[PDB]
């Protein structure tokens, strides 16, 4: 089993910028399809953005696209999520899932994700 | 070809059997029966238009 | 022998060429059974363990 | 008939000349490499040549084994919070420069490989703690078998996974594997995509990775320390040596000139400068 | 079922009623059942670079003008 | 006797014929003339379609413009010929398809122009990307430019939009696009069009791949790259320009496994 | 010995195979099995394309609905098969093209249905118009209905809009559409699908025309017309309906004179 | 008392005056007295699946109707 | 005689057909 050690939430207000780090423990190399999610408080548990370990290609959710950028720390097995422009509705328990892979097929949502992350929650306070 | 000895080129002479839009762009002529000439020391190029027709003689 | 695009296999499909007709007082919905198998030219290679069984602990 | 260990053509004696034959002249335009011999342009004496190409034949060019990876395993104490690390390396020559460049000279090849495993270990904590000679397992999981999950799950019951049990402190381990390609030659380069993006479908499911083919997928190696938990943590590394044998190649390509970056042919910025400074007029 | 072949001798000892002269041979016996396991003979052939150097349709005669 | 020149050549396949007066003879790549799939190396079991003349004919790709700022040009096969009449059609209607090629790169100037174009036929020509952050990411559309082809560039410019990356190639010329020294490129079958000598190049390439037959839509076999070895100068003219045209031709092509038509998202 | 029935038949061309258990044997129109153009009667000079398997395969046209109000149906060739994979393609890419056909009209009921369908293969099936004011006026679009085909009618209804005439056919059934008595239609190669006996019909037609080879897009060679000899009744059922499907197949087809693609205004 | 057999050659080196061509053979010598100890030859036979696939009493002729 | 290391039966070339022979049909009922 692969372990996904996530980090690290918080409820900063609108327009904000925080970030989540998630490790491969795990054996990050060609397998894992590190993806992001956030459980919209009981609505509610959508897939944010997902990166391919092998190449570093990102895809995002029509919601997050643009503000949120997925980053990759290849050598130190970590996949980040620069959570930008945090607006009140960016309130949800964040996730980090990682499956395996298809030798050459890009890591998408319909594809993964076998293993589960901690689910560190990031909330965006309102005005 | 009748220009200077110094001038050179390659002209495409084409023959499209009938029954489609008459070719208007190189592309299309290209697809049909054609010979790509090449201007040089041999001043003339001959293209044969083979007898490709439905009947056995045309009006 | 796994899910791979490069070496994918294709698709098999069944469609009503006409329609299944039945006379009166006959079951309106009957069923078919399908069978697969290898022909004389089938062969495999490079033995591996299977995913179709697991002993937890 | 002309074997690799044959003497090169003896150079003939040739004297003065004043003819209409023009050896010296060519027109590389044709694309033909002008085939002249020493005697063609300058006067030569007779020479019985003894040098033979015997050590540069395709076989000999690859005849040295080469490091392909460094796999990390360890056996920590049972009291530890961290889990007993077992390594899993995907089999691909592309992980290290050395063998790759030597392999890149060719577009295609067929070669039965021979793997050798040198395993070295050491302690970590500064405890005069001991450790009994360890025994390693190297299990070849071919494409699609269940990849090991825990250092101790069923998967290791190697019902069909050809494995090796190496005791530490003995001569390195070695296994032979025949040509296992799904093709007629291994493709060092694959121009194209696995999936064709279709007009009636989502780009996502239509998207693949350029130059990524199954042709070069060969399963993974799983390595673990068979001995159970030991009071004093001991890490070990498994270096894998690959030596292509019974090799043959196809179509020469120019050697890789700028530092490799990733599994593709791709290159990174900054590294795109191979040659140095030198003057057109200085010898 | 051995494979007795010859070795191309380099430095010749001062012997010939054993070493040096009388063509030195070596014996090999394949020990396994799979071809993949044998040691490379190294007794490989050679060809003419023509398939690379002279890839011209109309055979090249060096002495003559290359473009006629 | 009858003055047969290695400069005057005449290629004829199907219903087309390309003559020429200033040829530098012709190269038969690797020394193997193309041929139909043999029974010794046959693979797929169904009867193979052999379009012959309906496919074995010179198609002309779109012409390019050669100037001082031209860095180079590149085309993939069978890619480029994906819109070429029946060969274009027979290509989409099959799973498998092997084909040879005869590339006749034309381009003439006059005794008053100068420069050199090297026509190279790289087997399995994998080109490099544009982003320095994501490897082998280039998209299908970009990878297959079709009859228009793509071009080499004087400098590597990284793809910096990581939000919506360009996912295309950015091949640097002196590196033959794939990180190798151009000066060595001369190892692949090739010919040099040196304005002073000839006005065309003729390479005949036999199908070369790892398989007996393969998917066309997927894997590109060959790669024709044309780079200016010697730059183009004319007269005392600041803006000289002469056009270059590639007329490729499929040979001994055969396809297997008829199905329904494949419609690739080309854009 | 081995119970070979003239009811159990198996047709195989290219990559398709149509079997059948209730066949009424098969008819080889005129007693001539289709064949490639001979050298004695050859005409056009260029090499002929012989698509073979890429064309010689059973294509299935769209199914129709047989009811009490069905008067009849008609399809032209090669017309109908103008959208059929490669044969559809090879058809547009040539000036000339001769082709045979194997028509296998399927249609089954049950021992509890009744009626008779006559499958006729009329060579040069010219159909009549709809206007009583203008002769042979019917438009191309109407004349070539393609894979959907057209239908016969119970009564002649004149085209009265002389401002914008319908320019289509209005074929009256008992008159075999072209002003001749149906009861005589039995002179053309044919078979009768009589629900009590068989469930398919099989006619093999060899290319029949005034020329050695001809234009496909222009002149239709054959004509398959299916009329209900005996009307369809079932049980004590007021609305019985069973479907009929035509699966045609080109045979020994060859085309000459490759050109550019013809795009006919079909609408 | 050896067992010199042949090996079915796969990848052929560039040799034939040793490897590649001239049918490659291997030698085996049983070392123990008990059959149970020898290594499996792998030179096994094959049969026709008929004892499983066509278990029908009255020989099946594919071309004909299977139920006559 | 047919050993494990023997080549599988070479697949024959076969063309168009219109006969009374029915290969395609069976009746798994027999059990064959
Ligand atoms: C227990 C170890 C067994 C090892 C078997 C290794 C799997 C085969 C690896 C083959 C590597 C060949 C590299 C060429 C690949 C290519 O360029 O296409």
């Amino acid at each position: 089993q692969v372990q996904l050690q996530e980090s690290g939430g918080g409820s900063v207000q609108a327009g904000g910028s925080l970030r989540l780090s998630c490790a491969a423990s795990g054996y990050q190399y060609s397998l894992l399809c590190m993806a992001w999610f956030r459980q919209v408080l009981g609505e509610g548990r959508e897939g944010v953005a997902f990166i391919t370990t092998y190449n570093g290609a990102m895809r995002y959710a029509d919601t997050v696209k643009g503000r949120f950028t997925v980053s990759q720390d290849k050598d130190k097995n970590t996949v980040y999520l620069q959570m930008n422009s945090l607006k009140p509705e960016d309130t949800a328990i964040y996730y980090c899932a990682a499956g395996r892979w298809r030798f050459g097929d890009i890591c998408h949502e319909g594809s993964g994700y076998n293993y589960w992350g901690q689910g560190t929650q990031v909330t965006v306070s309102s005005h | 070809f009748c220009g200077s000895m110094m001038a050179t080129g390659k002209l495409l002479v084409s023959y499209a059997p009938p029954g489609a839009d008459p070719p208007k762009k190189r592309k299309e002529a290209m697809l049909g029966t054609h010979v790509i000439w090449d201007i040089g020391l041999q001043s003339s190029c001959t293209m044969v238009v083979p007898w490709i027709s439905n009947t056995t003689y045309r009006q | 022998t796994i899910d791979d695009s490069f070496t994918e296999g294709g698709y098999i499909s069944v469609f009503y060429q006409t329609r299944i007709v039945v006379p009166l007082s006959t079951p309106r919905e009957m069923d078919i059974l399908g069978f697969v198998s290898a022909c004389n030219d089938f062969s495999v290679r490079l033995l591996r363990d299977t995913t179709h069984i697991e002993q937890k602990a | 008939a002309a074997t690799s260990r044959d003497a090169l053509p003896n150079t003939e004696a040739s004297g003065p000349t004043h003819s209409k034959e023009i050896p010296a002249l060519t027109a590389v335009e044709t694309g033909a490499t002008n085939p002249l011999v020493p005697s063609d342009t300058v006067q030569t004496r007779h020479v019985v040549q003894h040098r033979s190409r015997s050590e540069s034949s395709i076989e000999s060019f690859f005849a040295r084994g080469a490091c392909v990876t460094i796999m990390t395993v360890d056996n920590p104490a049972s009291t530890t919070n961290k889990d007993k690390l077992f390594a899993v390396w995907k089999i691909t020559y592309k992980d290290t420069v050395q063998l790759r460049r030597k392999l890149e000279f060719f577009t295609y090849s067929r070669f039965d490989m021979e793997l050798t495993f040198v395993v070295t270990a050491n302690f970590t904590e500064t405890n005069n703690g001991h450790a009994l000679n360890q025994v390693y397992q190297i299990m070849y999981v071919p494409p699609g078998a269940p990849v090991p999950e825990k250092w101790d799950d069923y998967t290791w019951q190697t019902s069909s996974n050809p494995s090796i049990f190496y005791t530490y402190g003995t001569a390195p381990a070695r296994i032979s594997v025949p040509y296992v390609g799904i093709s007629n030659a291994y493709s060092h380069f694959y121009d194209g995509f696995s999936k064709v993006p279709l007009k009636d479908q989502s780009a996502a499911l239509g998207d693949s990775l350029y130059g990524a083919a199954s042709l070069n997928d060969f399963g993974i190696l799983a390595v673990r320390v068979v001995n159970d938990h030991n009071p004093t943590k001991v890490t070990s590394k498994i270096r894998v040596y690959l030596k292509p044998k019974h090799i043959r190649v196809w179509c020469p390509r120019p050697p890789r000139a700028v530092a490799y970056y990733g599994p593709g042919v791709d290159y990174k910025d900054g590294t795109l400068t191979p040659l140095s400074t030198k003057d057109l007029t200085t010898y | 079922g051995a494979q007795v072949s010859s070795q191309k001798v380099g430095a010749h000892e001062n012997s010939n009623r054993a070493y040096g002269g009388s063509t030195i041979n070596y014996t090999t016996i394949n020990y396994y059942r799979d071809s993949a396991s044998n040691a490379a003979s190294k007794q490989d052939f050679s060809q003419d670079p023509s398939k690379f150097t002279e890839p011209i349709k109309d055979v090249l005669i060096k002495t003559a003008p290359m473009l006629n | 006797a009858c003055g047969y020149s290695d400069r005057v050549l005449q290629l004829t396949l199907g219903n087309s014929t390309i003559t020429t007066q200033e040829a530098a003879n012709s190269v038969v790549a690797y020394g193997r003339w193309p041929e139909y799939l043999r029974d010794s190396e046959a693979n797929p079991v169904d009867q193979p379609t052999e379009p012959d003349v309906a496919a074995c004919r010179f198609y002309t790709l779109d012409t390019v413009s050669w100037t001082k700022e031209s860095r180079g040009w590149w085309w993939k096969l069978p890619d480029a010929l994906r819109d070429m009449g029946l060969f274009g059609q027979n290509m989409y209607y099959h799973y498998l398809g092997r084909s040879g090629y005869t590339v006749h790169v034309q381009c003439n100037a006059s005794k008053f122009h100068q420069g050199a174009l090297g026509v190279f036929a790289v087997p399995e020509m994998c080109l490099a990307g544009d982003s320095n952050t994501t490897t082998m990411h280039t998209s299908y559309q970009n990878a297959n430019p079709g009859e228009k082809g793509g071009t080499f560039t004087g400098t590597f410019t990284p793809d910096n939009n990581q939000t919506s990356p360009a996912r295309r190639f950015c091949p640097v010329d002196y590196l033959l696009g794939n990180g190798t020294l151009l000066g060595n490129a001369f190892v692949f079958p090739h010919q040099i069009i040196n304005l002073r000598t000839n006005n065309c190049a003729t390479l005949v390439l036999p199908y070369v791949n790892s398989l007996s037959i393969d998917s066309m839509v997927k894997h590109n076999n060959w790669g024709i790259a044309i780079l200016p070895l010697a730059p183009l100068n004319f007269a005392s003219e600041s803006s000289p320009e002469i056009p270059i045209t590639l007329t490729i031709a499929p040979m001994c092509c055969e396809f297997n496994g008829l199905r329904n038509i494949t419609l690739p998202r080309l854009q």
